[PDB]
């Protein structure tokens, strides 16, 4: 057969994950001086996924404010799963917290959930050779 | 016995500032003797700053004018969480040096405003922190609540739908004025065309002296702060009077013979002389407190009320058959020079709990909808550690207080 | 709570020079820096705008930025020139070499530091920082290139305050400058990401108002400049006097923007009387609105009238019956109910400070946030695309080490923003 199997329809799911997002949701987010903690943990999760070194809110504003924030997202690898250790890191760090919890975030702003869904995909595909 | 007072917000301090004057005139305090017994809280200096300077420098011990110095927001969130958080403590401390400066008070007259800098959000966290530290006491807030048209901001609607849930569950009985509805009164019944935020404040400073102040002068058939919480509520929910005062007229519609007791009471039910655009015509009343003061003799009243009791435009609600109270005090209202009411001899503050305020709740719930319906102005709040929750749940909540204030009508 | 100027560029210096002419005079301050006013109230808030120096001379906190240096020998030549404290002036020697790229890599890219330096040394000499006003033009050298760089450093060191930008947009039919669309378009992309409150003023709309609304024969660049400063004292400074209802800088902003694409405003001042011709005794408040909402008392390109306003903010300032204001505003929201946006539910944000501007007896700045501002960026974007289309000047740019691709970028980007403003033309 022509399948990869291991996480297979996760990578057709992860594909919805990139096609969801809308720029205006980012533009408001990047303006947010101090959004709730529910935003904050999600953004630490994106920063790890893109593999910036770990952060905290002050630093995160300075980072996210960049021109290429949205661009890097739109330029990214949906097919990345090539040996990040960001999987075992992100799991020790976040997939063990039930406040990293889809819903809380899912209401959080407009479409913050789709971003959580995107991260979740980048983790749940990263289960790729499990 | 006597009773601390907290004004929070641009507004609330102004309200104080008039109102606290009248008091002091009232007992014959100079601008110095004993020392006022209340506090002014705000996140943006300039208002309080006048107060530190304009006559009445003295007459507060300067501990109690706490002023922030950072922003004022103008948007709840920030004022509740984020900025305001810093100040809380420091305020909370004064009233706890101030509680224990005195024995057996009954509650906190808050005056806080439903638009203004601080002071939906902030108040939100204040009445809440009092409610846990002083779970028992009485919490009367006179809040100022935004007109059906004459709004002056583009987030009046956001602030006020956020506030309800904080005041619903935590303030005992919340009085409402509105700026717009006050305007008529100044124009027609008083006859000025300059009604500044400064004139109306001189007014509310009169309706308040008649609840409390005056009761403390002890007269003939006295009413008291617990009493309310029995007589005006009638269920659990924090229920909301509307206030009305009676003989408002100016110093040369004065001469038109006495204001009879009989008249002034009749003049309250008139839906062009209340204070909150609402009009009681199809409201059912449910509870009144008529507090009279000055030469009003029990009998007079107890006749004039009978007439009303039969006027039949005006409906009491079925499942109560009674419903009155009477305050008679002595002390004939006192008249602030830089104000505009006549030397009356007696006036009558009926406040009362009506299903009419179904009205007022509507408009704002409506306004709000439009804006939320796009999402519109959200980002100033989201970004302050306040949530998408708070929007949805403070509407859905307040709708479901609004069916109660209708249902408790009419169904017997 | 106190706040900090930045005057980049030619205009950006020039306007400055009047603004501190104004502001000073609203607090009884000499040219020297010593106070001689009347009423304590004047002197109560100097801090917002000053620093107290030893002796008693309050020197204005500005920064005076320019990539050439006769500019500065004019600003200090002025009549209210002593004031600044010399250490502030950061010139360069290049010339406003009138290429955005040269002012944003290259010659300005060098100078930056000798400015940030003065900003931190200024920033930390005051208590509570509020924001920076950055004044400048999308015209000269230093303005669109170099100043649009400048903010990108500020908004990363001080990433929470507000940032007012007063930009003197490239006035369509009264231009100089054959490169305009290059010099504008590159900066507008950069403004729309990073400043939170931006005000477009345009020289010919500005003109207009001076020969017909004023009836002045000869409108000097100087006069015009003078008129601009009244809108800027009028926004801010005013709330740093007492009030009635008092909005403010955070607030003003925080009442406008219905989503977050910065949104650019349009100032309008309000008791303009043409000299001898208007000593018809007639000041109230119905005129002040009468004037203000009139499509020829906008300081900025288009006529409101082809679109909506989204928010409006009228900051009045003298004695008044606070009712008659609150009313007036209402009527206005009903007579022209047609175009005011039917899904925001009230628009005006009234504020009312409380002292007059000097001679007058009440004034009142308008800050309109209209969708009519589609009609400026189309205009600009047009001239660009058309002339970009044949690469047609491109080299005084390419050669400073920037690609073509930026020229694409910026256009696309910036053009898309116009799209947004039209969505709410609905």
């Amino acid at each position: 057969m022509k399948s990869i199997q291991d996480c297979e329809p996760t990578i057709l799911e992860a594909q919805r994950g990139v096609k969801n997002i809308k720029k205006q949701q980012l533009t408001e987010i990047r303006s947010m001086v101090n959004p709730p903690s529910g935003v904050k943990i999600v953004m630490e999760a994106v920063c790890a996924i893109l593999g910036y070194q770990f952060s905290n809110w002050r630093d995160i504003q300075q980072f996210i404010r960049k021109d290429d924030f949205i661009h890097n997202i739109v330029h990214y690898d949906t097919t990345l799963h090539m040996k990040p250790q960001i999987r075992k890191y992100m799991e020790e760090e976040f997939l063990s917290d039930p406040n990293f919890t889809y819903e809380t975030i899912n209401r959080a702003s407009k479409a913050c959930g789709p971003l959580y869904q995107w991260v979740n995909a980048q983790i749940n595909f990263s289960k790729c050779l499990e | 016995r006597e009773c601390i007072s907290i004004h929070v917000g641009q507004a609330g301090v102004q309200i104080g500032n008039a109102c606290w004057e009248l008091y002091c005139l009232e007992h014959g305090i100079q601008p110095d003797g004993h020392v006022p017994r209340a506090v002014f809280v705000d996140l943006e200096p300039t208002v309080i700053d006048e107060v530190r300077t304009g006559t009445y420098r003295q007459l507060f011990h300067p501990e109690q004018l706490i002023t922030g110095k950072e922003d004022a927001a103008n948007n709840y969130a920030r004022g509740h969480y984020t900025i305001g958080k810093e100040i809380i403590d420091l305020v909370l401390d004064r009233i706890r040096k101030l509680a224990d400066q005195c024995t057996g008070l009954q509650g906190f007259s808050v005056f806080h405003s439903f638009g203004g800098g601080t002071g939906s959000g902030f108040t939100s966290l204040l009445m809440e922190r009092l409610s846990v530290d002083y779970g028992k006491k009485s919490k009367l807030e006179f809040s100022i609540y935004p007109a059906p048209q004459v709004s002056t901001a583009v987030v009046e609607p956001y602030n006020s739908i956020l506030t309800t849930h904080t005041t619903l569950e935590h303030s005992d009985c919340a009085f409402m004025v509105d700026n717009e509805a006050i305007y008529d009164i100044c124009r027609r019944n008083l006859d000025i065309e300059r009604p500044t935020y400064t004139n109306l404040n001189r007014l509310i400073g009169q309706i308040v002296s008649s609840i409390t102040a005056s009761l403390r002068f002890d007269g003939a058939l006295n009413v008291d702060l617990t009493e309310f919480q029995t007589n005006l509520v009638p269920y659990p929910r924090g229920h909301f009077p509307l206030a009305t005062y009676a003989p408002v007229i100016s110093a040369e519609k004065a001469y038109h013979e006495q204001l009879s007791v009989a008249e002034i009471t009749n003049a309250c039910f008139e839906p062009a002389n209340q204070m909150v655009k609402c009009d009681p015509r199809h409201g059912k009343y449910m509870a009144c407190c008529l507090l009279y003061r000055g030469d009003v003799v029990p009998k007079d009243v107890n006749a004039a009320i009978a007439t009303i009791k039969t006027k039949r435009t005006i409906q009491f609600v079925d499942w109560c058959p009674t419903g009155f109270k009477v305050g008679i005090n002595y002390e004939p209202p006192t008249v602030v020079p830089g104000g505009d009411l006549a030397k009356v001899q007696r006036a009558v503050c009926m406040l009362s709990n009506t299903t009419a305020i179904a009205e007022a709740w509507a408009r704002l719930d409506h306004k709000f909808d439009l804006m939320y319906a796009k999402r519109a102005f959200v980002h100033w709040y989201v970004g302050e550690g306040m949530e998408e929750g708070e929007f949805s749940e403070a509407r859905e909540d307040m709708a479901a207080l609004e069916k109660d204030y209708e249902e408790v009508g009419v169904d017997s | 709570r106190e706040i900090v100027h930045i005057q980049a560029g030619q205009c950006g210096n020039q306007i400055g020079a009047k603004f501190w002419e104004v502001i000073s005079d609203e607090h009884g301050i000499d040219p020297t820096g010593s106070y001689h006013g009347d009423s304590d109230l004047q002197l109560e808030r100097i801090n917002v705008y000053y620093n107290e120096a030893a002796g008693n001379k309050y020197v204005p906190r500005a920064i005076l930025v320019d990539l050439e240096p006769g500019t500065m020998d004019s600003v200090r030549s002025g009549p209210f020139g002593q004031i600044f404290r010399p250490d502030n002036f950061v010139f360069g020697q290049s010339g406003a070499g009138n290429n955005w790229a040269k002012g944003h890599y290259t010659e300005g890219a060098e100078l930056v530091d000798s400015v940030l330096d003065v900003v931190r040394k200024e920033s930390e000499s005051c208590d509570c920082l509020q924001g920076f006003q950055l004044t400048h033009s999308l015209g000269g050298g230093t303005g669109s290139g170099m100043g649009t760089l400048l903010i990108s450093k500020i908004r990363e060191e001080y990433p929470d305050r507000i940032m007012n930008t007063f930009s003197v947009v490239p006035s369509p039919k009264v231009s100089d400058t054959v490169v305009e669309p290059y010099n504008a378009t590159l900066s507008v992309h950069q403004l729309v990401e990073n400043t939170d409150e931006t005000y477009c003023i345009d020289n010919e709309a500005l003109y207009d108002i001076c020969f017909r609304t004023l009836k002045l024969t000869t409108p000097t660049y100087g006069d015009l400049n003078h008129l601009v400063s009244a809108t800027m004292s009028g926004v801010t400074t005013c709330l740093r006097f007492p009030g009635q209802l008092n909005a403010d800088l955070r607030k003003l902003a925080v009442n406008m923007v219905p989503f977050p694409r910065l949104h650019f405003f349009m100032p309008g001042f309000a008791p303009l009387t043409s000299r001898g011709s208007q000593q018809y005794r007639a000041l109230t408040v119905p005129e002040l609105t009468q004037q203000m909402f009139d499509a020829k008392n906008m300081m900025a390109a288009c006529d409101p009238r082809h679109g909506r306003y989204l928010t409006v903010a009228a900051v009045f300032r003298g004695r008044m019956s606070m009712k008659e204001v609150d009313e007036q505003m209402l009527n206005v929201q009903n007579k022209n109910s047609s175009y005011f946006v039917e899904w925001i539910p009230n628009n005006v944000k009234t504020a009312v400070c409380d002292i007059p501007p000097r001679g007058l007896k009440m004034s009142a700045t308008f800050i309109g946030n209209s969708t009519a501002i589609q009609e400026l960026f189309k205009r600009i974007s047009e001239q660009f695309t058309a002339m970009f289309r044949r690469k047609a000047f491109l080299h005084w740019y390419t050669g400073e080490g920037m690609d073509e691709m930026e020229f694409t970028e910026a256009e696309s980007n910036m053009n898309d923003l116009v799209s947004e403003y039209q969505q709410y033309q609905d």
